[PDB]
Parts: structure tokens; sequence; C-alpha cells
DNA sequence: GTCGAGTCTAGAGGAGCC
DNA sequence: CGGGCTCCTCTAGACTCGAC
């Protein structure tokens, strides 16, 4: 019999798989445990319910090589990380000779022996490097040189483009272009994201076994700063604890190198070539740049020489360091729909932003009417406008009838053409218009001049003048010191915001506009989002009236995305393969396009660069969700597997609801399912819509995104304002009085139903040296509690949670790499968004690689219960509840991504079809339950 | 109708009140377009030629004669579509039989109304491969409703709609929203190949042209535009009594003026700048050439009405430094600018809006 | 004959090989014209406007019907000048009714041949009495200067004065192609008669100004024929090279692609292609032909059509920027820098 | 010697992700 | 006491440098 129950009656995992994962030995709960988890469940009205048994699963797991679960995790992570340890601990003693004297002015590369002498050689050829890259971003994103270091060797390193004058190169870049650096390898950066989207064989499409290590992971990893810690900090370069100040520092190499090497002061190039320079200044100042580029790189060798034991002091268990090695090889395929995309988010972006300036210019042109008589001091707008005037600075025939009469006129035109002299040199800025219309117009020597004032947007304080927005029949004013809001007319020397006093504006009252975050808030831009309600109620309306103004918040809904993102996706640097270095198997595929392009993008992720140890990239972590109405939000769906592969990947079901769920557990019986909000997390399928966040999200009508929000809100420290607040937000039918209401209900429980996690993490968090549960990862030094007292208490509690979630993901990185090399899974890591893992994998092996992520997530939830001694798990819990997989990055494999720069979707614009979500039981009954060919 | 007053007034239409009537004027059995309007329609006809075919490298003139001889007596052109298809064959040799390519025409067609309505067209004929055939359709529609959107000062009122055929053909019908309601100004059309088969009976070996590495016979995507009911429609979006036309569509761009005294001085400025303004391709209005002086109120609404872009006022300071006052009718601002920089600034406003 | 042949196969003219002969190319009964002929007649169309119509206030465009409708049932037009008769009280506001003034108009006429099809340029001049002769001699000299100011040849285009039966002054103007004379724009002193015939009673609204006075106009019709006026620059034009005037010719530059790398020398030829149309010079974009030709057969088909230059970019255009430039005038070879080619080909249109 | 058009920088409010 | 990030535009303020 498969069927198991705890004494608590929760299914438990079937009998096959917790014999080959716990094994017989585990301690029974005792009687006390459980009289008190059954008290507490009965209390709390839990105890007598019955849930539907979820179908046995029967899985002959791949062997664990130690005796328990945490020994066959630190040996996979050992034989992951050794190799490179290795090198790390080759550059920790290395014995490097001086700079040379004079760099050398060669393309590619050159070894410099003792005494400076120059050596050529095709690559560097070392087992570890501190690498750093300069890239002209004049020219675009090509590498323009590089210096490296090895154990007694310098190495530089000079491309074509710098070295040659030519008139043209490629815009499309190539691996021919990029700097060659390739059995382990270690490169060592201070941003090595950077400077590995600059390496040739990094865009190969089979992955390599070089991995890099980076500073700034380390840093933040040993002693980093919170977001308010580094504001702090910087303030106070230039609460009642500031020890962390002296061991702690911002992710600057010069500051890095203060704090742990604390030597000469690091000094950089004041003209800063590279960033605003042409190549020529580059060419000009070779050697300065080569010695600066070097000075970086050795301040990042010992920096990473201070560091290393540190972070093994603070890190010991060997999978934090093999995931973080696993978490900066992301790899994300594109082809040439990519630049479809760009081209027509571009094009889609710009009619729209045109549609709005012709309105918005049709509105300033007809305005400047009002100049006239002094009209504009009656205008409830734009009174307050400069209307000031600049005046003007200063200092029939015959054929040889008409030939006479031509050539005389040309010549009485081109005497007075010769009355320049007296003119200014310098053209002054359209005297005649307004100084508010003048602000609004591009001067006529700027390169890209527009008829009219083509300078006006919706985010600019003139625009909600110039439209005569109405609040609730106010027209709306701008105070300096409480953002917008609204005039009453009434005053002699309505309930809102708030009449404050400060503006002085006679006969009104100012009322700020009502803020989604409440009223120490101010309202910047009447245009935003969360107005759309309110414009479509009819409190917030134009002056135009119709459809101008909600047709305006459309637009701005529509292009707010791509408005802040446009630099970063259309400047990302996309390496398109030749047809050599694509596969053969991409090459025979029937979906293969010979004219089309195959590239890559490579993600500059910092794999520790939160004081949690989470990721970040610029773009691909902050990459919107395609959306029937946002321009460009398709960008995801643009990573596109080549032919013959997929992405497969998964999600994990709440992560951190369960992490904090089953450390309240651990901590109140040795049972999963003690505490109630640990029966809560286990009785619920997210299928039939009865977890923790789609029963929220039916208990108030928000969607289940939005009570993501209001749960893990609630859970680390949002009190009931905020609740309020969300609620009034997110359902915009719910009124004051209600959303009161439903906020105490969500939080009257919380001896109560999370009592037990909350004492938990305020446990771990307030010890002498706060760790993680299960990796036993040591918090910074600048949140200990001998450094910061009782301060930033929400951040660690949050990052005792938040740091348990990162060890998952290092424990699903390390278990998924395993699996793929045992079984030669013909597959790669593609990208980790935190919780969601996915993976680049051909077609004959996508439902091999959903197995192999079932039991993935199956062997991490099993390692989390027994680092808590729990020695079981519930069924529940045990697999994903469906792998993705789809040939295009998309939050769901169904959703066809229609948006106003896509409107006929993915299958129609392009040839991408639907993907599948599989659970357990269809990739046991399509692999057999087995990884094995 | 106070449109269609200034319109008869300023000589964009030319005809009587008998005849400027809403259903004469879509019919097409009003009399001729006024000097103005004739310009106007000009200029929309160049901008549609700039769009499709000077910057595309597949689009080709056709020259499709206005009757259609034989099978008993012959008939006038009821739309373009005949001669570019008669012309099909002919002009895949200039792309090297290479798909896709386009056949387009400016032209005016009859159509009963049994009376003769004659419309002026801008017909493209795009000859796209069938795998194709869908993606094109719609890429010609959005690229053909953002060129009626670009000129419009109310781009929303041009709307298209998804419609099909009794064969059941996939298509777009254009609109423009008047305030009657919705009339079709332009039509897209998704034809196969068996109307080219009907024109062309036989080996189907002439009409196989190259998709890549594979002989194909082309889908026939037909776009037909009324470029009269287009000039109605800017007109009507156009419309202080002021037609805001487009300065790309706008017939007369600038006004030249005497100021004051000395009348025969002046004469000789103006003239230069005039002939100037001419050889650098902006058409100028003699207003100097005018006997019967009026205020400077009048001149500018009777500008304003004709849409005038820019009013040059040429003035005895002008014999001085140089300086000649210019106003716009976007914003009635008046701005001083040397006589050297009048013809750059022009160019510059032209080209960039 | 031959340049009949190279006409259709340069895609001047339309239609099959056998479908072309001299007599219905000159009576309108030809199939059509090629984009080439299509581009050289709106050409031609141009250069007539910006000779008659710009630069002079007076003259109008018009705008008249291709039907007339009403009892003469409805007929095709033959003739431009009855529209313009028809629009003489109309356009009378625009001069303030201030003579003299004229309108002009290029559209296709019916003739019976059959239905042939004529593009005829007409300018009904509308003049004072006194003046009448003078203004003719005026335009018949304009005119005349203007047909050979294009031709490489000015000595075949001709002139002869001409008498109608009612006896009202005439001149008639000619070209000589290789056949015989044939008619290409005649001139008429028609006075007053169609406009009375046209407006009768009532002569106060025929009244215009002349000095402060008013006087009824007399009309002058010059009316050319632009599809003959294109065969005749055509044949003076006609080595296959058809020198065509530089304002006249359709096509100005031919941009070519040599040896590879593909990808970025058409990335460079499309650029050069897009500045050169947003710069007004007409290109015909023959780098998008995978298949290539021989250099010297890929300048006879330049030549045989009307090329001003011929530009290819090669490897050495990535390297230093210079592009292989040839001349249709004469067989020269020469370098120039690929940001000089738009100021050269825009400072030699300017100056032809 | 004064002064006004570029020019860099910092701060605020909005907006994407998990 | 939600937490952890990311980047953008807009605007005010202080600084610089050439022209009268
Ligand atoms: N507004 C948010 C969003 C996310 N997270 C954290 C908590 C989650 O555990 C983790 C991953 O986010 P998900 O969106 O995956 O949240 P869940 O995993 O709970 O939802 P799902 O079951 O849909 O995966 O990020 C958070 O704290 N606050
Ligand atoms: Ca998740």
């Amino acid at each position: 019999g498969q069927l198991r129950h705890n004494p608590l009656d929760i299914q438990m995992l079937s009998r096959g798989l917790h014999e080959q994962i716990f094994g017989q030995g585990g301690e029974m709960p005792g009687e006390a445990a459980v009289r008190r988890s059954v008290e507490h469940l009965q209390k709390h009205g839990l105890w007598g319910q019955p849930a539907v048994p979820l179908p046995d699963v029967e899985l002959r797991l791949p062997p664990l090589y130690g005796d328990n679960l945490d020994q066959h995790f630190r040996l996979l992570a050992q034989k992951q990380s050794l190799p490179y340890l290795e090198a790390a601990n080759l550059l920790l003693q290395a014995q490097l000779p001086p700079k040379p004297p004079a760099w050398a002015w060669a393309e590619g590369w050159t070894r410099y022996g003792p005494e400076g002498e120059a050596v050529p050689v095709a690559i560097p050829e070392e087992r570890a490097l501190v690498f750093d890259v300069e890239v002209c971003l004049a020219e675009g994103t090509c590498p323009t040189l590089a210096v490296a270091i090895s154990p007694s060797a310098w190495y530089s390193w000079c491309s074509q483009r710098l070295v040659e004058e030519r008139y043209s190169w490629t815009s499309q870049l190539s691996p021919a272009d990029l700097i060659p650096l390739e059995q382990e390898q270690l490169v060592v950066g201070h941003n090595v994201s950077f400077d590995r989207a600059h390496i040739r064989e990094q865009y190969l499409i089979q992955g390599s076994r070089m991995r890099f290590l980076d500073t700034m992971s380390m840093h933040m990893a040993i002693s980093g700063l919170s977001s308010f810690q580094r504001s702090l900090w910087i303030a106070a370069k230039q609460i009642s604890s500031w020890d962390w100040l002296d061991i702690s520092s911002v992710n600057s190499l010069a500051e890095v190198h203060r704090l742990y090497v604390g030597g000469p002061p690091l000094e950089k190039e004041p003209r800063e070539l590279f960033v605003k320079g042409t190549m020529k200044d580059i060419r000009e100042n070779f050697q300065d740049l080569m010695q600066y580029c070097a000075q970086d790189v050795w301040a990042t060798h010992e920096v990473f020489q201070q560091q290393l034991p540190l972070f093994l002091e603070r890190c010991p268990h060997p999978v934090t360091l093999a995931g973080m090695l696993e978490m900066g090889v992301s790899y994300l395929p594109v082809n040439q729909n990519w630049e479809r995309y760009l081209a027509e988010a571009q094009g889609t972006y710009e009619e729209l932003q045109r549609e709005m300036k012709k309105s918005l210019m049709d509105l300033a042109n007809d305005a400047c009417q009002l100049l006239s008589g002094e009209r504009y001091k009656e205008d409830p707008w734009l009174w307050d406008l400069e209307w000031d005037l600049q005046e003007f600075k200063q200092k029939p025939c015959s054929e040889e009838e008409e030939f006479q009469q031509d050539v005389m006129a040309r010549a009485c035109l081109q005497k007075l053409k010769g009355t320049t002299e007296l003119l200014p040199k310098r053209p002054q800025h359209l005297p005649g218009h307004p100084g508010w219309y003048r602000k609004l117009c591009p001067r006529l020597d700027d390169p890209a001049w527009t008829p009219g004032p083509s300078l006006l947007s919706l985010q600019m304080r003139v625009t909600p003048k110039l439209m005569a927005l109405t609040w609730d029949g106010f027209p709306l004013h701008y105070s300096e010191r409480h953002g917008w809001g609204y005039l009453v007319p009434g005053r002699r020397d309505h309930h809102g915001n708030g009449p404050y006093n400060d503006v002085d504006i006679p006969g009104c009252w100012f009322f700020k506009l009502p803020h989604k975050d409440g009223n120490s808030c101010n309202v910047g831009s009447p245009f935003a989002k969360d107005f759309l309600p309110k414009m479509e109620d009819g409190t917030l309306q134009a002056g135009p009236g119709g459809a101008s103004g909600p047709r305006a918040l459309e637009i701005n809904k529509m292009i707010s995305f791509w408005r802040n993102a446009h630099k970063r996706i259309s400047s990302q640097m996309v390496v398109w393969l030749p047809r050599s270095a694509l596969p053969r198997a991409v090459i025979r595929h029937p979906d293969y396009d010979e004219e089309g392009l195959y590239g890559a993008i490579l993600p500059q992720v910092v794999t520790a660069s939160t004081i949690t140890r989470r990721a970040v990239e610029p773009t691909w972590l902050t990459a919107s969700n395609a959306r029937p109405d946002r321009v460009g939000s398709e960008l995801k769906a643009m990573v596109q597997a080549p032919p013959g592969y997929t992405l497969v990947g998964a999600d994990v079901d709440s992560q951190e609801l369960w992490i904090a769920a089953v450390l309240g557990d651990a901590h109140f019986a040795g049972m999963h399912g003690c505490t109630a909000f640990g029966w809560m997390t286990l009785q619920g399928r997210k299928s039939r819509g009865t977890d923790l966040h789609s029963k929220t999200a039916t208990t108030v009508g928000i969607s289940r995104e939005h009570a993501k929000i209001f749960n893990y809100g609630r859970i680390y420290g949002a009190g009931q304002p905020f609740a309020e607040r969300l609620l009034m937000q997110f359902n915009h039918r719910l009124t004051q009085q209600e959303a009161a209401e439903k906020a105490q209900q969500m939080y009257a429980a919380t001896g109560g139903t999370e009592s037990e996690m909350f004492n938990k993490l305020e446990s771990i968090a307030t010890s002498d040296i706060p760790r993680t549960p299960v990796l036993g990862c040591c918090i910074s030094r600048a949140l200990e509690p001998s450094a910061v007292q009782e301060e930033f208490m929400t951040s660690r509690v949050n990052w005792v949670v938040q740091s348990s979630a990162v060890d998952y993901l290092h424990l699903m990185l390390v278990a998924m790499k395993w699996l793929f090399e045992e079984f030669a899974i013909d597959g790669r890591f593609c990208i980790s968004i935190h919780d969601e893992v996915r993976y680049l994998v051909r077609e004959e092996d996508r439902y091999r690689a959903a197995l192999a992520l079932q039991i993935t997530n199956l062997l991490t939830r099993c390692m989390f219960a027994y680092k808590l001694g729990l020695n079981d798990l519930p069924q529940s819990v045990a697999f994903f509840s469906a792998v993705d997989i789809d040939r295009c990055l998309r939050k769901e494999v169904t959703m066809d991504c229609k948006t106003p720069s896509n409107p006929t979707g993915m299958e129609r614009r392009y040839g991408i079809p639907q993907g599948e979500a599989l659970d357990i039981y269809q990739i046991i009954e399509l692999t057999k339950g087995s990884l094995e060919k | 109708e106070a449109l269609l007053e200034i319109c008869q007034r300023r000589h964009f239409l030319s005809g009587s009140k008998q005849q400027l009537s809403r259903d004469s004027l879509l019919s097409g059995c009003h009399p001729g377009f006024g000097p103005l309007g004739v310009e106007l329609r000009k200029n929309l006809a160049a901008e549609w030629w700039t769009s499709v075919v000077v910057f595309r490298e597949q689009v080709f003139p056709v020259d499709a004669l206005h009757h259609k001889p034989g099978p008993t007596s012959g008939k006038l052109r009821e739309n373009l579509l005949h001669g570019a298809l008669e012309h099909y064959v002919n002009c895949l040799d200039l792309v090297n039989k290479r798909l896709p390519y386009g056949l387009a025409q400016i032209g005016v067609c009859f159509h009963p109304v049994k009376s003769i309505g004659e419309k002026t067209e801008a017909s493209l004929v795009w000859f796209t491969p069938p795998r194709t055939s869908n993606q094109w359709l719609d890429f010609w529609l959005r690229h053909r409703l953002q060129w009626w959107r670009k000129f419009a000062m109310s781009p929303s009122n041009f709307s298209s709609s998804d419609c099909q055929d009794e064969e059941g053909r996939k298509g777009n019908k254009l609109y423009y929203n008047f305030p009657w309601g919705k009339e079709l100004i332009e039509t897209l059309w998704n034809l196969g190949d068996h109307e080219l088969l009907h024109m062309y009976p036989g080996n189907v070996s002439k009409l196989h042209g190259r998709d890549g590495r594979k002989n194909v016979v082309p889908c026939v995507l037909s776009v037909n535009g009324d470029l009269d009911r287009g000039m109605l429609a800017y007109l009507y979006d156009s419309f202080r009594k002021v037609l805001k036309l487009h300065p790309c569509l706008a017939p007369i761009k600038v006004a030249l003026d005497v100021g004051r005294g000395p009348t025969l001085e002046l004469r000789q400025v103006c003239q230069g700048l005039f002939n100037e303004l001419l050889e650098n391709g902006i058409s100028v209005w003699p207003g100097y050439l005018e006997t019967m002086q009026s205020s400077l109120e009048q001149l500018y609404s009777k500008y304003d009405e004709m849409s005038i872009l820019f009013t040059v006022l040429v003035t005895e300071t002008t014999l001085e430094n140089g300086l000649i006052h210019l106003r716009s009718r976007d914003t009635t601002m008046k701005e001083m600018m040397h006589i050297s920089k009048l013809k750059d600034f022009l160019i510059k406003y032209i080209s960039s809006a």
C-alpha cells in the first residue's frame, strides 16, 4: 500500500518514494507532539476535514550517494564546484610580475613575459583569470580592449576596430567580433557578466565548462548592503546603530577595494573616454586606458583574494557556490523575429506617441491665441505659465527684358542677403512665442528638429493644464510641495486628501489627488494607470471631452513600459551565430530557415546582487509578460528556441508560503501540518483553485496575481492600512468600510494561525550569526545583531525566507545539472527568474527534462524537510503542478501573445504554436517513469 | 455646411449650391475641383506615391487606359485592377520574376450613378506569394491606415473593418468617420489567383513567380483608394475659421505681401523672394500683386481659410536690415527672420512635418 | 524601328513586340506606356508645369472632367479648351477680374480614330484684344524655347505660321521625325467667338479689367501633345545609348553591388539608396538582384535606359568609402567618396 | 565685466519583475 | 513597518564657456 498518512491524517509521500528518500529510521513524533498538533488544528477548525487522496506516484529515483539527503546534495555540489575552487585557490596564491612599462598596440591577445616583453598568443591559456573588458560605446557593443591576469602572466587584448580605421564596420555582431577566451576554467570580474557577454565561445548553443565568479556577488554574500543601507552609506560618506559602516561598502570596485584591501585609493580616468568619447580618443590615449584597465584588474584580484576565504566561511555549504556558478551561465536564444519585434514595437510606439503628440500639439497651438488681450489670466489652467515675449536682438516683355528683370531681382535679393553681419551669431530661439510654448519646441540647431511643440508629453506638468483635466469638476493644480491636485472654489480668506494651506491660491482650496500608496505620497502625473478607473467613472475628465482623456490614459498605459525599456531592449547585445556555429540538429530540422538569422542574448546577471543573494538583470528580470494592451510586452515571447529545441521549464508553487509553513511546523512539532497555516498550505490544489492565493482571490474579488501581493505583504509585515489600500486599488467595487472589514478577516487569526512561523523567523533573525535553515549561509555583516542591533528587522525577517528560496534555487540548479549529466539529457540552463527555472532542451528529451524537473522539486522539498528534521514529505507539495514545454518564454503555454505591436499573435505573425503543460502523471505515462533514453 | 461654403469660397470646390451637396460629392457627379482642390489632390497623390512607389523597391508605375476595347462597343474603365492584371506579366521581368512586387497607378475611374461619376483612384496591386498573403494583407492594412492617419488631425476617425466577399475571400475596408457616418475611402481584398488565370488561360508557367526557391502563382492583393473621397475626408478633418491641413498637403505653402511705403522699392524684393521660393519648390501666393489692399486681419483670415502655412511680410525695414515678418497659421504668432534663411526654414518645416 | 524595340524591351512602351507601330503610337491607340515611359511623361509634365504655371501668377490649374453631360446623353471630351472656357467665370475671381490670366491642364483627351487617347498640355490665355498677337508671339517663342531646351538637336523643332478657315492667326510647332515632320503643338488666336457662344447675352459677366476698364477677353489656345512630344524626345535622345536630358530621364542613378560580403554591402547600398531617395534622386535598385551579369552588359542595359550614372559598391567602399562611378554621356569611370555622391548628383541635375 | 545658452547632476514620482 | 530589485522621464539647481 503506497497510501500513507501522518498522525494528522495528511497524505504523506508514497511508500516507495519515502523509502528511497528518507528510509526507515525516522524518529516517531511522540504522544505529546501529536496531542499538541491535534489540539491546535481542532481549535482552528481543521482536524475533522477530510480530503480526497491524490493518486500515488511510483518512481525509481536515481540513486542517492550519501547516507542521507544532505550528504547527497553535498557530494553533488562538491563534484560540481571542485574544479573551480582549485582555480580560485590558484588565483589566491598568485605571484604576478609588475605591469609592463608600455602596452602592446597589436590586435588580439598578447602575453607579457617578465620585464614587460610582449609575446603574441591566441588565447590566454589559463585555468583562472581576472578579466576586465572595455567597450567603446560610441561604436556600439563591440569590445574595444581588455586586460587579464593569471599567476605569472599579464595579458592584453585589442580589437580590429581599435587598431584599424575603416569606413564601416558591421552593426550585426558575430562571434568573430568577440574576445576568444575558451577542462574547466574560472573567470573572475567585478561585473563578470558584462565581460562574459563579450566572449566568443559563450554564444554557442551547446554549453561550455567555463564558469564565472563575480566579486560583486561575493561582496553581497559577505558584507553586502541593502538599498536603504546603500543610501545611508553614501549619505554618510559625503537609526542609532552605525557600526555596519566600517564593515560594508557599495558595489563599486573602488569602494570594495577600500573595504577589503584598504590600500591607496583607486584612480579612474577623468575623461571617461569609453563612455563618452570617439574611437580616435581611445587611439590617442591607448596607454592610459590600458593602464587604468590593468589597475581595475589588479584591484579585482586583490579583492577576490580578500573575499574568497570570507565567502567560504560565511557560506560553507557547497550547494551555494555550485548554484552561484550555475546561475551565471544564462542563455536566451533569438532569431530574426527579434529584429522584427524591435522594429514593430518601435513603429507602434512612434505611432501612438505621434497621435498623443498630435493631440497635445493641437491643444498647445490653439492655446497660444490667449496671449492676445491677456486672456490667459482668465484661463483656470494656463494662467500660471510664463507668457513673456522676448524682443528681437541686433548688434508682354522681350527675352532680354525678362532676363534683365530676373537678374535685377536676384541681385537685389542677394544685396539684402549680405546684411547677416549685423545679425547676432547666436540664433535666438523663438522670441515671438510665449516662454511656456518656447520650452516645448526643439531649437533649429537640433538635428532631430520637428515642427511645432514636439517636446510635449503627458508626463510634463503643462499637459494636464493644456488638456484642462478636472477632478470631480475642479481644475487640476500643481503644488511643488504636495504634487498634483485640484482647486475647489469657494475660499473667502468637499472631502478629500486634505485642504493644504501651503498653496495660498486666492479663492481656492488645494486637495491632493488620491494616491494608491496613501496620503504620505504625492501625485506627479495625473495620467497614471490608477486613474484610468477614475477617468472611466467620470471623476477625472478632459476639457475637449469625448474620448480625449480616456484615449490619453489608454495610450499612456500602452506605451508606458516601452518608454522606460526601449533603450534596454533595443541595446541588447545580440550575437548572431553563422551557419557553421549552429548544431547539425538545427540545420537538418524541418523548421530551419535558410535565410533566417540565429543568435542568442547572454543576460548580464549579477548572481548575488541582493542581501538575500538574489540575481539581478536590468532587462530580463524586468521583462514584462505579454498583455493585450501593452506595447512590446511580447519581449519574453521573442526568446524562441531554435529548430529541434524546446524550452522546458517550471515554476515553484507557493514557494515562500510553503517555506514559512514548514519552518513553523518544524518549530512547533516534528510533523507536517502541525500548525494551522501549514495544514492550510498542504490542503489545497491549484488545479481545483483551492490554494491560498486562489482562496484569497475568491474571498476578495482581486486577481490571483494581486492575491500574491496581498498574502506576501501580510506575511512580511504589511499592516492593515496597507491591506485596505491594496484591496481598494485592486478591487474598484469596494468601499472604505468594506476594505477595512475584509482586511480584518484576512488578519483576524494570524497563539495564531502563523504564530510559530513568526517565532521561528524572529529567532533565526535575532541569533548572533543568522544563518539559512537549509544550507547554513550566513547573513551579511551589515545586518548581524552586533552591527545593527534592532534595525532593519523586517529586512532580516524577510531575508530568512528569501535566502531560503535562493537556497531552493541553488538546490534545483545543482540537481538539474546532476540529472542532465548522469542521464545525458541534451539540454542546458536557459534562465532562472528567481523561482522560475527554464532549460533549453531538444525535442527528443523534453519529457525526460520534465521528469527530471519533477524529481528535482521532490528532492528539494525533501531536503527542506530533512534539514528541519521532519523525516517525511506531504504528497501535495511533492511535484510541480505543471511543467511547461514551449518553444518561447511565456507565463502560460496556451496564451497567444497578442499585443498592440503583435495583434496577430505568435501563431500567425510567427510560426510558434501553443505549448503544453504536463503534471507528474502525464510525464510518467510519456516516459515510463525513467529518465533513461 | 460651413465647410462647403469655405471650400467653394476659397476655390477648393468649383460649383454652385445646386451641385455642392453631400450626395453629389460622394457619388462623383459634382463638377470639377477648384484650383486649390486640384493642388490639394496633387499633394495627396504625391504623398501616396512617396509612401507606396518611391520608397518601395518592388513597386513600379503602370499605365492603364481609360477605356477597354473589344467585347458590340467598348466601355470606360470602372477600376484600375484590370490594367494592372494585364501588365502583371510584362512587369514580372523588371523584378526578374521575384515576388512580391506591385503595380501602382493613380487615375480617374468611371462609375454609373445613368449619370457617370468620375472618381480619381489610387490603386496598388500586390502579387504576393500564397503562404504570406495574409501577412502581406495585414501589413498593407496597417501601412495604409497609418498613412491615412499620418496627415490626420484626428487619426481615430480613420478605422478599419474585416469583411468577406460572396466567395468568402478575406479583406479589409477602411473608413473615414464623416459627420454623417462612415464612408468607404479605401478597400483591400485578398483575391486569389483565379482572376489572373481567367485573364491568362492556358499554361501557368508564365504566371509563376519566385517565392524564395520555389515558383508559385501569386495571390492578388488589390488596394484601391478613393483620392476624391480622401480629399473630402481631409477637408472635414482639418475643419477662428481655419482649415488646418497638413503642411505636406496644404495647397499653397506661403504668402507674400508688401507692408508700407515705398510701394515700388519693396516690389523688387518681393519678386526676388517669390522667384527664389518657386525655384526651391515652395508654392507661393502673390498677395503683393493685389491692388485692393486690405487690413492685415482680413488677410490673415483669408489665408487661414486657404490653409496658408506662413505669411511673409516684406516691409521697408527689410530694405535696411533684411528682416521680414513671418506669421504661422498654427500659432498665429509673429516672428522676425532674415531673408538669407527663409528658404531653408520653409524647406525644413515642410520636410520635417 | 530599333528605338521602338529598345523602348519595348526597356519598358518605355507596353505590349508585345508586334503590338506597337508608328501609326498606333501617333494616333494614341497603343496599349499604353511602360513604367519608364510613364516616368518620362511625368517628367515632361512637371517640366511643362514649371515652365508655364510655376513662375507665373496669372496661370492657374484647371480641372475639366473627361465627359460633357447634357444635350450636345453624354460624350467624352475631345479638347481641353471647353473646360477652361466653362471655368472662365469661376477663375475670374482669383485675379480680381484682372486680365490677362490663363488656365493650364495636362489631361487625357479622347479622339475618334477605334478610340485614341492623347495626353495633351493645354493653355487657355485670356488676353485683352490689343496685345493678342504680341502674347501669341510671346507664347510661340517660349514654347519653342522650351521644346528646344531639352533637345540635343534643337534644329529638329520647327515652327510655321498658319491660317485657319476663319482667317485667324495661328502658329504650329513641329518635330522632325526620321520619317517626316509631325505636329506636336499648335497655337491659335481664337478670339471671343467661343466665349460668347458658351456665354450668350449679359456680357457684363464676361467683362474684366484692362487698365481700369472693363473689356471682354480674347482667348489664346496653346495645345501640345505630350505623348507625341515624349516620342519626339525619345527619338532625339537616340552604341545603344538614350541620351535623355537629366531633367527628363526617368531613373537617374543605378546602384549595384560588387563581390562579397553580401549583407554588409547590401546594408551600405540600402542606406545610400534611402539617402538618394530622400534627396529626390531616383535610383534603380540593382543591388537586390541576386543574379549578376557582366559589367559591360550591365552598362549597356543602363545606357539603353536613361540612366545618368552607375554606382558600384565593393569591399573597398567598406575600407575607405570610394564608389565606382560611370557617366552615361562619356564612357569614363572615376572613384568618388560615398558621402559626396548625393551632392555631385544634385549639382549635375541643377547644372543641366 | 555681465550675462545667457549648454551641461552635468541629484532628487522625486512612476512603473516593470519575483 | 511587505520585502528584494531595476530603470526611466522631468525638473530644479549649480557650473561652464563664449559673446557683447
Ligand atoms: N509581490 C511579490 C511577488 C513575489 N514574491 C516572492 C514570494 C514568492 O514565493 C516568490 C515567487 O513568486 P511567485 O509569483 O512564483 O509566487 P508563488 O510561487 O506563490 O505563486 P505561483 O504559485 O503562481 O508560483 O517571490 C513576493 O514576495 N512578493
Ligand atoms: Ca512561483
